[PDB]
């Protein structure tokens, strides 16, 4: 499975655009979530990471 | 004037080829806890020319990815900035480690030191000055400047504390040729000074004002000794909204961090760099001011300089078109990557 921040943010104004960002770098630094971004300012895409084999839509 | 991106290979904990940006006109710089945030400040100032002793290692070598234990990645390294102009083709600035030593490198031609600062001074970038450059705590050491601190401080940004020594010198020398003598560098040492001051001088009120975002709020700034000011205090008060005419030393929490704010900013109007890197200034900030610092930096970004800023704070950099995440990868060193995000996608 995958998540796309883009999708994410949709209906987000600024500052819950930016927390939902956040939570991806964090999420990476506790390795809940592997991250994909193509080249600057595309999508980033979040994948299971290694320390959480649960489902991916359950962190967000 | 802009700073378009950063290149960085296997420099501290940004292990392999990584782009950094492009950035926008006001881009903050965030991510959790880590080296990587300043690791990044590290690369700014490494390529801008920084000693090696300023950049937290004994060698230039273990500013390579891994070199600390040992294991380094490669035998170079390097941190470059793309520098725009419109008009102008892009200008690419490198620091190179190559056999411990820094290779310095305009449009991938070798040149020296001299050279390399020459060049960015043409662009407004004082490299041993670091104009460019707000480090942490700058807030409170200004904050806690007396008058004479003051005009230490000035001395030193105006170059004019550098004819201070002759100054002296010809002072003894005189006690007809020597009034001659005194009098010239006298003048010299003047004019580097108040030319600094009286720009500082004039812009503070207006940033003071922007900063505490009503116009009841007035700053000033006079020498002690208007005839020579460099051999005297410097005098900073302030009108706090609601509050009468005061000396900025007797204001007091959340209003003196402001008006320290607006010397702080003043002092940087002169002579400006094209780009300003913001070194977690939010962090000496209350709820109270926060959101007027980064709507201050939101405003002067759209014409007078740009606006890097390193950033704890939502409240702060939620204001930035542009955030750069740093975020950390697991491996036998500290690794570190980012991420870019377009905020302006989204209303507030």
């Amino acid at each position: 499975e995958s998540i796309s921040l883009l999708e994410l943010c949709r209906n987000t104004n600024r500052k819950q655009a930016a927390a939902k960002f956040y939570s991806f770098l964090v999420l990476k630094k506790q390795q809940a979530i592997e991250l994909t971004q193509e080249e600057p300012y595309s999508d980033i895409i979040a994948t299971p990471g290694p320390r959480f084999h649960g489902s991916l839509e359950v962190l967000f | 004037g802009f700073l378009k991106l950063i290149e960085i290979e296997n420099f501290k904990s940004y292990k392999g080829r990584q782009i950094i940006g492009p950035f926008q006109r006001f881009t903050a710089i965030i991510g959790p806890n880590g080296s990587g945030k300043s690791n990044l400040m590290d690369a700014i100032s490494f390529v801008l020319g920084e000693k090696t002793s300023n950049l937290r290692v004994k060698t230039l070598r273990d500013l390579i990815h891994g070199a600390p234990v040992g294991k380094p990645a490669a035998n170079r390294a390097f941190v470059s900035m793309v520098y725009s102009e419109e008009g102008a083709e892009d200008r690419t600035f490198a620091r190179v480690i190559v056999g411990g030593s820094s290779e310095y490198k305009i449009n991938n031609k070798v040149v020296q030191l001299h050279e390399y600062s020459e060049e960015l001074e043409k662009l407004g970038i004082l490299i041993k000055a670091r104009n460019f450059l707000v480090f942490q705590g700058a807030v409170e050491s200004i904050a806690m400047k007396n008058p004479k601190e003051r005009t230490a401080l000035f001395e030193e940004i105006s170059r004019s504390g550098e004819l201070a020594q002759e100054y002296d010198k010809r002072k003894k020398e005189m006690v007809k040729k020597a009034k001659q003598a005194f009098e010239q560098i006298k003048k010299e040492r003047f004019d580097r000074f108040n030319a600094c001051f009286e720009s500082v001088a004039t812009n503070i009120d207006e940033i003071y004002k922007a900063l505490s975002r009503n116009s009841s709020a007035q700053a000033f700034l006079g020498p002690e000794n208007p005839e020579e000011p460099y051999l005297d205090g410097i005098n900073y008060n302030c009108v706090a909204p609601g509050k009468r005419f005061r000396p900025m030393d007797n204001l007091s929490g959340g209003e003196k961090t402001v008006a320290a704010l607006a010397l702080l900013f003043a002092i940087h109007s002169y002579k400006p760099a094209p780009f300003f890197v913001l070194d977690e200034i939010d962090a000496a900030l209350d709820n109270t001011n926060i959101g007027k610092v980064a709507n201050y930096i939101k405003e002067q970004s759209t014409c007078n300089f740009q606006a890097i800023v390193i950033s704890l704070k939502e409240e702060f950099y939620t204001k930035a078109e542009s955030l750069i995440g740093v975020y950390p990868e697991q491996g036998d060193c500290v690794i570190s990557k980012v991420l870019t995000f377009d905020l302006t996608k989204y209303p507030d």
